[PDB]
């Protein structure tokens, strides 16, 4: 029951990897869909 | 749905296509299973005539198939004008009547009998019209003579499926279009076990029949004007019932006898049985 868990070497963590390549969340999408009742707003996003 | 332009940017004859969509087809973007949208179960999609081919094959690739193609400029037409119909006319045969007011009463009669389909002299029947105007036969009667000519079974009752035959009989007795599922059950339930003389027979023998144009003045559209007892949704269906003037219950085009009432919109108005 040591439960060693450590920080451990490289310590990249989630973020870094992609802050590399510079996507700054590019490569992450959020699909937008549009509904046939839609807000004109909602309309003007799309 | 309405049809904003009938051709494109480049000349091309637009069509309206109508699907039923599948997932594949369209699907939300969301974790999960893909579901179209509910509203558009059925999808009306506009395409020239070039991608028509190409939009068609890739919807029955998927598991969309398609449930009517119409030309756009048939489409995105006015709903028929009401002008003729909103008040009828009306026609009544005076005892007495002259050569040419039973001519008149004949000739209404036949209209809307057998709607605007075209009656050929050899088709006209002398016997019947030999009758009115010697007296001795209400104009009621005349009605009756003609629903149970077979001209009239041959048209209407023989092509289309009793479903068929029941909304073409009331439109042609009486102005009205059908109200609720009921009415068509009670008159294919009469048919299976009367024949078809009962049937005929029921629609003429009715009150309403009788209410309005009971005897002696030639049937007119009640349909197109408010009505007792008669649901909303009654007058949305004589607009599918009626196509316009020259505009005829035929037999003769293309699969011929069809409804013109969906299903759906009758059991909309009613249900219970
Ligand atoms: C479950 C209680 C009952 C049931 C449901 C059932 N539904 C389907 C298929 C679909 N149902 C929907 C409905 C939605 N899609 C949406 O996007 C939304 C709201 C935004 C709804 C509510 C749709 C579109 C489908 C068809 C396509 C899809 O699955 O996305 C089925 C299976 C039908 C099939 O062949 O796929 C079933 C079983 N049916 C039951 O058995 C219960 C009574």
């Amino acid at each position: 029951y040591s439960a060693f868990v450590r920080p451990a070497d490289q310590a990249t963590a989630d973020g870094a990897a992609q802050t590399k390549l510079g996507i700054t969340a590019i490569a992450p999408d959020q699909g937008v869909e549009l509904r046939p009742n839609f807000t004109e707003a909602d309309v003007i996003t799309v | 749905m309405n049809v904003l332009t009938t051709s494109s940017q480049r000349g091309g004859k637009l069509f309206k296509v109508t699907m039923t969509l599948s997932p594949a087809l369209s699907h939300h973007p969301w974790p999960s299973l893909d579901t179209y949208e509910p509203s558009q179960n059925s999808y009306s999609v506009v395409v020239p005539l070039d991608r028509l081919l190409a939009e068609m094959t890739y919807i029955k690739n998927k598991g969309g198939r398609v449930l009517d193609i119409s030309p756009a400029d048939l489409e995105a037409l006015g709903p028929p004008d009401i002008s003729s119909v909103a008040i009828p006319l009306k026609v009544e045969l005076w005892a007495k009547a002259d050569v040419s007011d039973v001519q008149a009463a004949i000739v209404a009669a036949y209209k809307q009998i057998f709607g605007n389909t075209y009656v050929l002299e050899s088709e006209r029947l002398t016997s019947a019209e030999s009758l009115l105007r010697n007296g001795s036969i209400s104009v009621r009667e005349f009605v009756r003579l003609l629903a149970k000519s077979e001209l009239y079974k041959e048209r209407f009752f023989f092509c289309t499926s009793n479903n068929r035959f029941t909304e073409l009989n009331f439109k042609h007795f009486l102005g009205r279009a059908p109200y609720n599922q009921s009415e068509i059950a009670a008159h294919l339930d009469r048919y299976q076990t009367f024949g078809y003389d009962a049937e005929i027979d029921s629609y003429i023998d009715s009150d309403e029949y009788i209410q309005a144009f009971g005897e002696n003045v030639v049937p007119y559209y009640r349909g197109f004007k408010s009505q007792s007892g008669q649901t909303v949704e009654s007058f949305n269906r004589m607009f599918k019932l009626y196509r316009g003037d020259a505009g005829s219950d035929t037999n003769l085009n293309l699969q011929g006898q069809k409804r013109r009432v969906d299903p759906k919109n009758l059991l909309r108005s009613g249900r219970g049985i």
